[PDB]
RNA sequence: AGGGCUACACACGUGCUACAAUGGCGCAUACAAAGAGAAGCGACCUCGCGAGAGCAAGCGGACCUCAUAAAGUGCGUCGUAGUCCGGAUUGGAGUCUGCAACUCGACUCCAUGAAGUCGGAAUCGCUAGUAAUCGUGGAUCAGAAUGCCACGGUGAAUACGU
């Protein structure tokens, strides 16, 4: 079905969120939080790019909650178990596959499945992130998550998709990821564009793209971009992690 | 067939257990001399075999968590003097008579409103 | 013993001889014998010539002495001349700092001016 | 299944174990004993002149008493009656799968 | 407490938790290293434009029963006179005189 | 002080209004309240008169006052001696 | 809105840190208690000499985090000097909280290196886990303890007597 917002619908910006699955995986390692058996596998490809995953989509601070003294960093880091409103029980990460299940097609749970890796079996990704953000504006879970991976495929398909499957383990520029994106949607929406790298030296992580909330059904265009004045922490140049250590 | 006592001074714990053998110490895992530098602590922790002549008939374990040296120390004998007061009821007398069968109680005075510590009161002067 | 136009102690370990010069302190000190890799445990009284010399070389990197109390008096002129509230504390000769002065505040003031 | 009891009584609390350990064995279920954890004491001091004299206070002290028990083996019946249980006012209970 | 400051703090507590999301965010680039010095210039004229009562650090806690600003304790909400009197007729649960 | 990464701290009225002074020139003294404002590269050539708590006193900017804070020049305390 | 309560010829009270070798400095290495945390306590990783910054696990907590106790101990050095004692004062360069730190914050680095060589007359505390001495936490609190309220470590002296 259609994406639509029932309780609370009043917010400017969908922000969709990409884990580069080898970067991701690499911090994980760095840091020594525990081997996941999504990485455990972490097994080489054909094309370069499907390591760019949804990791999330999160619609914005919806006014009403903000006017009740709540703001984007609580927003974020809570969501729908946000006080005083919205405030429902609270999505551990710590404890996943305890959330509610969803209802899920499997139409929709096999696709997403191809782009959320770490969903379904031992992990429940997908519960969790419905909790966090989906339950409280009362969306349609076969849509809500479709409508991520719709956005996902579409942008490994851009130019943007195209760099990284290009530039696969070798050090890079924002300016020639700013080419890229722009190429595709334009060189008006590169702002929306927000990356985040770790280690020494970089390497990219997570990509967030800050879509209009209008413009979150009907496919991406020049005009499905809401440019924000944060780049991200990546800076000059940064490695696109291959996959190992 | 080993026995155990449990032993307290200030705020340590110690739990303890001989066996028959030649003299061996052990204390978290490490030896006496090692894990007690000061000298006192030492004489503290074997005058109740030195007084028994067991120093080297029976071999001691333990373990001790909480307090500081001088507790820990302390703690001890009074673990071993409970052990070998029940190895052999026989002894209770003479270990009794130097008073290391009883559990010391003093314990630090809290701090009280008024006063800079337990007792300490702030100056004034008639100067 | 000659650096910077003063003598340095010459029975005194280098790290502690050489922050007689003023404008080094300690962090200074350990840097100089370690840029001129000179050891610190060293006294000065049984060095080479050469080994002085390295040494007066890594001190000439700062600024020292004269050069320094110049600057230093400079920019306490600059203040007393701009007349902020901060140069009149250093006119009246008071603490500049913030600190009271309904009491203590000796160290600036001086020893003390009975009454009457 | 794990449900921990929270209260100022300690009367109250080892009323509420009871109960639930009476009715966890009735809907025919093993519960590891209830067993007690550390006790907390907020403490508080305060001047009990309206003006001056800074060394008169009182000292008052507020604790708090947790007790845990557990559910092994969760017979189905358990869950909901376990959950639907009317507990003495003045209790916290935390059941959490 | 006179009525009035009574009242300024429910003016300071409104304006607080109305522009906390605008406050934030507009803080939010200033702190940010990376990012354009065109938008961090704005924003610093920006936030301070904005009013000061709506700022968290403005408001000062007053026992919610007689408006005393000194002598607060968080866990009542209450100055230490009104804690002591709601004690001592057992309208606080748990609390009592304690001895150790 | 201030951060350095936040940037040199000034009220925007006063900011506002040594633009009219350094393009519309004009030569006349300038009423502030802004203590806080530190002194620009802009200010320098214009007398702008700092409240001290009772009075406004004029401060005639140079080269030298730049980055401290115009109060750093209205003295707020009155004391000939004892 | 801005200033004032933070003013300084001076007098008094309560404290902190000292004047050194039963000690200063460097390396190495032991043993506590009690308490706090929700939009709060914030690890690990990266950056920085440092205050800190960025990213972001876990924890409404005998589970996670604050948060590595210190005195002690071993090895080295300083050799009785206004000193390798003391760390006030002041210049320069920073960080963080906060619309905002000129008046008036805490902290950091570089430099500076004052009085003070154990204190006249007087005068105070304390009888045992006490005094002395060493660290730790909390309330208030955006930020702002040498104070206050708590917690353990080491641990004395002497009472003939009225
Ligand atoms: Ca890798
Ligand atoms: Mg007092
Ligand atoms: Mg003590
Ligand atoms: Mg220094
Ligand atoms: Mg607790
Ligand atoms: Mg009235
Ligand atoms: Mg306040
Ligand atoms: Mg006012
Ligand atoms: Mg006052
Ligand atoms: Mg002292
Ligand atoms: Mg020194
Ligand atoms: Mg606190
Ligand atoms: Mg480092
Ligand atoms: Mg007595
Ligand atoms: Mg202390």
């Amino acid at each position: 079905l259609a994406l639509q917002a029932k309780q609370y619908g009043d917010f400017d910006r969908y922000v969709l969120a990409l884990s580069w699955q080898t970067g991701f995986c690499q911090s994980q390692h760095d840091r020594n939080r525990n081997e996941r058996d999504e990485c455990r596998l972490q097994t080489e490809t054909t094309n370069k790019a499907d390591f760019l995953t949804v990791f999330g989509l999160w619609p914005g601070l919806p006014k009403s909650v903000a006017a009740r003294g709540v703001d984007e960093r609580r927003w974020m880091r809570f969501g729908c178990a946000t006080r005083p409103i919205p405030n429902l029980p609270e999505a551990r990460a710590s404890r996943m596959c305890s959330s509610p299940e969803t209802g899920l097609s499997l139409e929709t749970a096999a696709k997403l499945s191809e782009v959320m890796p770490g969903a379904g079996g031992r992990s429940c990704l997908e519960r969790y992130e419905y909790a966090k953000f989906g339950a409280c504006f009362g969306f349609d879970p076969d849509a809500y998550f479709g409508t991520m991976v719709r956005l996902n495929q579409e942008i490994k398909e851009s130019e943007a998709g195209k760099f990284l499957a290009d530039n696969y383990g070798k050090t890079v520029s924002r300016r020639d990821f700013d080419a890229a994106f722009a190429k595709s949607w334009g060189k008006e929406n590169v702002k929306a564009v927000k990356l985040t790298c770790q280690g020494n030296p970089a390497y990219l992580t997570e990509i967030q793209i800050s879509i209009k909330a209008d413009a979150i059904n009907a496919p991406l265009s020049a005009n499905s971009f809401l440019p924000q004045p944060h780049p991200g922490n990546c800076g000059k140049t940064f490695v696109i992690d291959k996959a190992g250590y | 067939n080993q026995y155990y006592g449990t032993g307290r001074r200030k705020s340590s714990a110690a739990r303890v257990f001989i066996k028959p053998g030649n003299g061996k110490i052990v204390i978290n895992q490490r030896s006496l001399e090692q894990y007690f530098g000061r000298e006192t602590a030492r004489m503290v922790v074997r005058q109740p075999l030195e007084l028994v002549d067991m120093v080297e008939k029976l071999d001691l374990y333990i373990t001790v968590k909480g307090g500081g040296i001088s507790g820990q120390a302390g703690a001890i004998r009074h673990g071993i003097t409970r052990a070998l007061m029940e190895y052999d009821e026989s002894l209770r007398s003479e270990l009794r008579k130097a008073g290391f069968v009883t559990r010391d109680a003093r314990q630090v005075e809290r701090k009280k409103v008024g006063l800079r510590k337990a007792r300490r009161r702030p100056q004034f002067s008639k100067r | 013993a000659r650096i910077a136009g003063i003598n340095i102690p010459d029975h005194k370990h280098a790290v502690i001889a050489l922050t007689s010069i003023y404008g080094v302190g300690k962090t200074r000190s350990k840097a100089i014998l370690a840029a001129a890799g000179i050891a610190e445990d060293v006294k000065i009284s049984e060095l080479s010539e050469g080994q002085i010399d390295t040494l007066r070389d890594e001190v000439a990197k700062f600024v020292v002495e004269g050069d320094l109390r110049r600057e230093i008096s400079m920019s306490i002129k600059r203040l007393m001349d701009l007349g902020c509230y901060r140069g009149l504390r250093h006119r009246r000769g008071l603490p500049v700092r913030g600190q009271r002065t309904k009491t203590n505040a000796r160290t600036r003031k001086g020893p003390r001016k009975p009454i009457k | 299944i794990r449900i921990r009891l929270k209260a100022f009584d300690h009367r109250l609390i080892d009323q509420a174990t009871a109960e639930i350990v009476e009715t966890a064995k009735r809907t025919g279920a093993q519960v590891r004993g209830p067993i007690p954890l550390p006790t907390r004491k907020e403490r508080f001091t305060v001047l009990i002149s309206p003006h001056v004299n800074k060394d008169a206070r009182d000292q008052y002290e507020i604790r708090t008493h947790l007790r845990l028990v557990d559910i092994v083996e969760p017979t189905e019946k358990t869950v909901d009656a376990l959950m639907r249980l009317d507990l003495a006012a003045g209790v916290d209970v935390q059941i959490s799968l | 407490a006179k009525q009035s400051m009574k009242a300024r703090e429910v003016k300071r507590v409104a304006l607080a938790d109305k522009y906390f999301a605008k406050r934030a965010e507009l803080k939010a680039i200033i702190s940010d290293v990376n990012a354009s010095d065109e938008d961090r210039w704005n924003a610093v004229l920006k936030l301070q434009t904005l009013p000061r009562d709506s700022s968290p650090s403005r408001q000062r806690n007053r026992c919610r029963q007689t408006g005393r600003p000194h002598g607060f304790l968080r866990k009542f909400g209450l100055s230490r006179i009104k804690v002591r009197e709601a004690a001592m007729r057992g309208e606080i649960p748990g609390l009592k005189k304690a001895s150790w | 002080p201030r951060s350095l990464k936040k940037g040199p701290f000034i009220d925007l009225h006063l900011l506002k209004k040594v633009e009219k002074a350094v393009e519309s020139g004009d030569k006349k003294p300038l009423r502030t309240w802004s203590r806080r404002s530190t002194i620009f590269p802009n200010m320098i050539g214009l007398t702008i008169a700092v409240h001290n708590g009772r009075q406004h006193v004029p401060v005639f900017v140079t080269d030298e006052m730049v980055g401290h804070k115009l109060g750093e020049f209205a003295p707020t305390r009155t004391y000939r001696g004892h």
